[PDB]
DNA sequence: CTAATAGATTAGAGCCGTCA
């Protein structure tokens, strides 16, 4: 459990998400992203759920007018809430406000 | 070469006018006939017995499975099946201290300690019935294993009360007859079997693979004893009455003084099913003889005919007297001196002590169930136990024995007699099985006779089966 | 039949149906059909396995309101019937002969 | 925007909540409660927020 | 009434198995 997951809306918030992922990789952390590490031809919902449930220490959410009320983001938030309850960490989910 | 005949399955009826050959399947698919609202139960026993009963009630609100779903249908829960509530919240407790139980089971005399224990339990039951406000449908009597071990007639211990049977169950059921309280007796090792073990760490009785069967049986018995109708026969013809006669030995005195009891079944005419005991026990003083004197035979047949007439409004067109013995000429002459002119009286003997076994030449599975061999126009063998293709197994374990049916008196057709005898095997309300091996007219009469032979004070006993079974 | 005939998608959720390929593919098709129509209550889970904790559900139905069957099946059947009556699911006159 | 919303613990307070909701409905007030008005098979958090 | 030899018919108790 040492992967920082980043949840965002594709492709409306790709610039900030890619910037943040590259910065966090440069600083030394391990980052899993929808646009940089998902494989081609793989069952993606199952892989995403596996990543959230088995190897994830932080859940950094990108919050904006686009990522609000999105089905993929909401499902990831629900699974991350289940993981937070199972992990007894009150700071598992962290929103990042980027939209004015 | 001898020729065999086949008899088709009779089928039973369920809710919404739907027919099925199995009771478990028809109950899981359709449901019972009438509409109960909920079972309010009274529990008399020790504290641990009460906890065991509560745990069992909590256990059968959910699905319970067997090892094989084809050989044994599963249990989908009490409320799913019977559409009524039987839960461990509508329970009234009548505590029985363990010190009294220990005290009374030591008198070194089976009769006296049995009488004391039956008095102990029925005193509380009667007092609760007479002077309380709670309403109880069935009374569940939880009995420890130490009571069950030493209260058998042939039990060894490692005058006033001698005019009773030395059996706890029969004396208990007979001494509660004049109050008409439906009751169900449970051992403590039956509801919680996982806890009682022998000196190896394993249960004495292993229900691991047959839990659903036990749940079916217990639920059906509790539902029937609370006034529920689980099912009924679907092809009973009009104007036919079935009468079963059974003999017992009264004993427990100078005179063996044989006694006779009857069971009656016919059609309600409202498309129901009337099935009740016809018993005021009739006596024969001579030892070893199982025939009625003319007066007793006249009284028995007159009472049965009058009961049928009062229920229906007309005399029967056909009376079959099933029995395990033969009839003599005095018996049948007495029978015929009260029968109406336009009524046919046929007396049939069903015997089990007749050696004959058919073996299939190739397989390790026994003969098909509904096979029959007709010796003569007045005799035939009938296989009521055998392989049932529906459940992919047989009703026995070794090679089964057939019943020898003989038209002893009257003039009938043996094929129709065999058909009726096979149909009667589908009414064992004291169990939840695919089919019985004996007609229920000869089994419930036996139960009634063995119940009202454990006491001498019984007068005009009730006829509903829920007060004996 | 999922795309052109189905009106309600009842799913049986248990320790066996969780992470099963055919079930997951049928769920994906049902989700596409639910998006295709204007019906948010198109998929109904029914939980029956006591060993399947409510926090161990697959990501496809973590956010759905299910019908409980574990404690008893009669009340689950009543809940299904009430839901169908409230959502106006098509039906004919009651007849037990078809099931027979 | 004319519905009374009742928030409560579950299942510990269903008896009082059901009593109050039924009384309020009988008196003529529109009430929303997950006990009696949460549809089966819906995204319930989004519905509650809505 | 009564003591044996059969055949033929009756009831009573009590124990063991149910998976595979
Ligand atoms: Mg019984």
């Amino acid at each position: 459990r040492n992967k920082i997951f980043i949840s965002h809306a594709t492709p409306d918030d790709n610039d900030f998400t890619r910037w943040l992922a590259l910065k966090l990789i440069g600083l030394g952390y391990e980052v899993w992203c929808d646009i940089l590490f998902l494989d081609k031809g793989v069952d993606f919902w199952s892989n995403i759920e596996k990543v959230i449930r088995e190897d994830t220490c932080k859940f950094l959410l990108v919050s904006s007018s686009y990522s609000n009320q999105r089905e993929g983001v909401l499902k990831e938030l629900a699974v991350a809430a289940k993981v937070k309850k199972q992990l007894k960490d009150d700071k598992f989910i962290i929103p990042l406000a980027i939209d004015e | 070469m001898k020729e065999l005949i086949y008899i088709e399955e009779p089928k039973i009826l369920f809710a919404h006018g739907q027919k099925c050959t199995d009771a478990r399947d028809g109950l899981a698919l359709f449901g019972p006939l009438n509409n109960l609202y909920g079972i309010k139960s009274g529990v008399i026993g020790t504290k641990q017995g009460l906890k065991i009963f509560r745990d069992y009630l909590d256990h059968i609100q959910k699905p319970i499975y067997n090892s094989n779903s084809i050989t044994r249908p599963m249990f989908p829960g009490f409320e799913a099946v019977f559409d009524c509530k039987w839960e461990s919240t509508g329970i009234t407790f009548k505590e029985v201290t363990n010190e009294d139980i220990g005290k009374f089971l030591y008198n070194s005399s089976t009769h006296k300690r049995t009488y004391d224990l039956v008095s102990l339990f029925i005193d509380k039951i009667i007092s609760a019935n007479k002077n309380e406000d709670e309403n109880v449908d069935v009374w569940f009597v939880i009995v420890p294993d130490e009571i069950y071990k030493y209260c058998r007639p042939n039990s060894v211990l490692p005058a006033e009360t001698y005019n009773y049977d030395a059996q706890f169950h029969d004396q208990f059921k007979a001494r509660l007859l004049k109050h008409t309280i439906p009751t169900q007796i449970f051992r403590e090792s039956t509801l919680a079997w996982r806890d009682f073990k022998n000196a190896f760490g394993l249960p004495i009785r292993d229900f691991s693979k047959i839990e659903g069967h036990l749940a079916w049986t217990i639920s059906t018995a509790a539902f029937y004893k609370a006034g529920g109708k689980p099912w009924k026969l679907s092809d009973v013809r009009n104007g036919v009455c079935y009468l079963g006669l059974v003999y017992k030995k009264v004993e427990k005195s100078k005179n063996p003084r044989n006694a006779c009891c009857a069971a009656q079944m016919f059609l309600d005419n409202g498309d129901g099913t009337v099935f009740k005991g016809e018993v005021g026990p009739w006596y024969n003083p001579k030892n070893g003889q199982y025939h009625l004197e003319p007066k007793e035979a006249k009284a028995l047949l007159s009472q049965s005919l009058q009961s049928y007439k009062e229920q229906i409004g007309e005399y029967p067109k056909e009376v079959f007297i099933h029995a395990k013995t033969r009839f003599n000429h005095q018996e049948w002459d007495a029978f015929l001196e009260v029968t109406p002119k336009e009524t046919n009286l046929v007396g049939v003997t069903i015997s089990k002590t007749k050696p004959l076994k058919l073996y299939k030449t190739e397989g390790d599975y026994t003969i098909l169930r509904g096979n029959a061999y007709v010796v003569n126009e007045r005799s035939a063998f009938l296989w009521t136990v055998g392989y049932v293709p529906k459940i992919q197994t047989a009703l026995s374990m070794e090679v089964p024995n057939p019943l020898f049916i003989e038209i002893n008196k009257g003039e009938a057709d043996i094929k129709q007699v065999l058909k009726d005898i096979l149909s009667l095997t589908k009414l064992n309300y004291n169990a939840c099985i695919f089919a019985d091996g004996e007609p229920v007219t000869l089994r419930f009469a036996d139960k009634i006779g063995e119940i009202l032979t454990a006491s001498t004070d019984i007068k005009t006993p009730p006829l509903a089966f829920k007060y004996y079974i | 039949v999922i795309r052109e005939d189905t009106c309600k998608f009842l799913l049986v959720s248990s320790s066996y149906s969780n992470q099963r390929e055919g079930v997951l593919k049928e769920l994906a098709v049902a989700a596409k059909v639910k998006k295709q129509l204007k019906d948010d209550k198109f998929i109904i889970p029914l939980a029956i396995d006591e060993q399947l904790s409510y926090d161990d559900i697959n990501i496809d139905i973590v956010r759905l309101n299910a019908i409980d069957f574990k404690m008893s099946w009669a009340r689950g059947l009543k809940d299904i019937l009430e839901a169908f009556e409230k959502q106006k699911v098509p039906k004919e006159v009651a007849d037990a002969s078809k099931s027979n």
